[PDB]
């Protein structure tokens, strides 16, 4: 079986240089050339370069072309994408990809660039207002880095409920909401807490979302 | 550079419906173009090369036509897991480049949305910041307009939406803007609305809330 | 040979021409005493056609004191060759009798090493096969230098695609190529027999796809076996 496995994320400076893995396995990895696409978040593909693994020679996209570098290692199979002189313009998915043959392509390693420091995620209600069906949820605000995994009621809890992407404020920081549809006649009755969970920071928080009185 | 201008930007169309993606590159590249599926959050797949040949474990119903400069992925029966975002993309001339993509949705009844309005919470409150969400729940089509009214005065450049992807069952939309001000600001007025303008309702509905109820 | 020129007369002594019903088929390289190397493809369409090999030949139709025509014992294809693909695209063809060696036929030695040629080096390849776009052939040796070119850039989208096997090499095809009809001949790099001409179903002269070559160093052990 053939794959090409990327390093893991990365979160980086608006200044600092990232370097990004690719090992290949399951065929020749000197046959093939290996190139690199981009992709901002929620936008399109990008193309950054290409490199002869036996040669080490490259092709690049002219916009790369004076702050990326790309190497290999023939011996482990792995090709490395060096992207130095980072901005806040660079935060997107980075991929592997063959030239030739079947398109095998890597997982993707996602790349930060941020001026913002690891922060924790403050969780607040949203109270239902209070007929048939209500509304009520949680706003998890102003963290960073992504990614912020919410649950309803340890996971008992799952029809219904909406947990949207999240969004870059002006403040360099992320906000998501997460909301939930339920009878209005189980309100007093059912006890609804979302389990917001932020691995970078290592932050659990269980908020109780109540109507307010 | 060499221009993949792909179209159209977005297509709906049911299950078993023959679909057809253009792509029109601005000077001949022969027969130098792939095609390319892509999942939310999952890495493209490659789905054709040499602007006809498929890849190993592509269905058939997925075929591309082309030579020159206007090209074409087709969609004889479309399968329900057939429903993402498609790009072309040119290998003929350096650099290589995308098309910005066709995402193909469901189509559906028209349903309008279930707003919501939720306050900030007096939690959040204690610190600086406050943030008014509304929430517009299982809809369809994605078009939708929403304006903030702050004591019947129209707001702009203080509010972010985020919607969130197609649901499997219903095939709705869902989305939530959210308004951000500051604690001072938010203590000088005392009616909040958020006004939601869409397809399936037959006038504009307002849901609003005065400050402290 | 596109882009090339007469050679000449008996230069390359190891040059054979592989006959079907008595007229120039494939081109081919005497590696033993009694056995010629040329490309299974050559013989796929044949059916029960006389294969015959023309040994220490310039000219395909004038006399000359040198040429001699033999006929075939036993046709051996590489096992693993089929019609669908350019792989293991070697065959060995035992001479009804050994060949009388001299001056113009002379066995040539073939790269027992499983190195790749490095790219950009120029080897010489000679054939009867097409000499220009319009798909004609000469009746005269021609030959041709071909600059070797790497399997990471053959195998791009544009080129062959991951078709180029490490069994495999290319050579550069922009005005300068190998043709149809200069299959099962030589790829000389540094004198000594580096590659098999494929090609078959491939049109030549276009930069856009290089000339297909198959390395004679990865069948050694095949080669030996028969020829022992």
């Amino acid at each position: 079986e053939v794959q090409l496995v990327q390093s893991g994320a990365e979160v980086k400076k608006p200044g600092a240089s990232v370097k990004v893995s690719c090992k290949a396995s399951g065929y020749t990895f000197t046959s093939y050339y290996m190139y690199w696409v981009r992709q901002a978040p929620g936008q399109g593909l990008e193309w950054i370069g290409e490199i002869n693994p036996t040669s080490g020679g490259t092709n690049f996209n002219e916009k790369f072309k004076s702050r990326a570098t790309l190497t290999v290692d023939t011996s482990t199979s792995t090709a490395y994408l060096e992207l130095s002189s980072l901005r806040s313009e660079d935060t997107a998915v980075y991929y592997c990809a063959r030239e030739g043959g079947f398109a095998y392509w890597g997982q993707g390693t996602l790349v930060t660039v941020s001026s913002a420091s690891t922060k924790g995620p403050s969780v607040f209600p949203l109270a239902p207002s209070s007929g048939g069906t209500a509304a009520l949820g949680c706003l998890v605000k102003d963290y960073f880095p992504e990614p912020v995994t919410v649950s309803w009621n340890s996971g008992a809890l799952t029809s219904g409920v909406h947990t949207f992407p999240a969004v870059l404020q002006s403040s360099g920081l992320y906000s998501l909401s997460s909301v939930v549809t339920v009878p209005s006649s189980s309100l007093g009755t059912q006890t609804y807490i979302c389990n917001v969970n932020h691995k970078p920071s290592n932050t659990k928080v269980d908020k109780k979302v109540e109507p307010k009185s | 550079d060499i221009q993949m201008t792909q179209s159209p930007s977005s297509l709906s169309a049911s299950v078993g419906d023959r679909v057809t993606i253009t792509c029109k590159a601005s000077q001949n590249v022969d027969t130098d173009v792939a095609w390319f599926q892509q999942k939310p959050g999952k890495a493209p797949k490659g789905l054709i090369r040499s602007a006809s040949s498929r890849y190993s474990g592509v269905p058939s119903r997925f075929s591309g036509s082309g030579s020159g400069t206007d090209f074409t992925l087709t969609i004889s029966s479309l399968q329900p897991e057939d429903f993402a975002t498609y790009y072309c993309q040119q290998y003929n001339n350096y650099p290589l480049t995308f098309g910005q993509g066709t995402k193909v949705e469901i189509k559906r009844t028209v349903a309008a949305p279930s707003v919501f309005i939720f306050p900030p919470s007096d939690e959040q409150l204690k610190s600086g910041t406050a943030s008014v969400v509304c929430l517009l729940n299982n809809f369809y089509p994605r078009e939708a307009k929403v304006q903030w009214k702050v004591d019947n005065a129209l707001q702009s450049g203080n509010s972010q939406e985020s919607v969130t992807e197609q649901d499997s069952k219903d095939s709705t939309y869902s989305l939530s803007s959210t308004l951000t001000l500051s604690k001072a600001d938010y203590e000088k007025h005392k009616v909040y609305a958020c006004e939601v303008t869409h397809q399936g309702l037959s006038s504009p509905v307002t849901k609003s809330f005065n400050r402290g109820e | 040979i596109l882009g090339g020129r007469e050679a000449e007369a008996h230069a390359r002594p190891y040059m054979a021409s592989v006959q079907l019903n008595g007229a120039h088929l494939c081109g081919g390289v005497l590696v033993a005493e009694q056995w010629v190397l040329s490309a299974a493809h050559c013989l796929e369409d044949a059916a029960d056609g006389k294969v015959q090999v023309l040994l220490g030949a310039h000219s395909l139709s004038q006399p000359e004191p040198s040429k001699r025509l033999y006929d075939v014992l036993r046709a051996v294809p590489h096992p693993d060759s089929q019609p669908d693909t350019i792989d293991h695209d070697l065959l060995l063809l035992q001479l009804s009798e050994k060949a009388t060696l001299g001056p113009a036929v002379r066995p040539l030695p073939w790269q027992r090493v499983d190195r790749d040629v490095a790219p950009g080096t120029l080897c010489d390849v000679a054939g009867w096969g097409i000499v220009n776009h319009a798909g004609r052939r000469p009746d005269s040796l021609q030959h041709v230098l071909l600059p070797v070119l790497d399997r990471a850039t053959c195998n791009r989208r544009t080129h062959h695609d991951g078709a180029i096997t490490e069994r495999l090499m290319c050579a550069e095809s922009n005005r300068r190529d190998s043709c149809k009809g200069d299959s099962g001949g030589p790829l000389v790099c540094g004198g000594v027999l580096e590659g098999v001409v494929t090609s078959g179903s491939r049109v030549c002269g276009n930069r856009k796809k290089p000339g297909i070559y198959t390395r004679v160093a990865s069948y050694a052990a095949w080669i030996d076996s028969v020829l022992a």
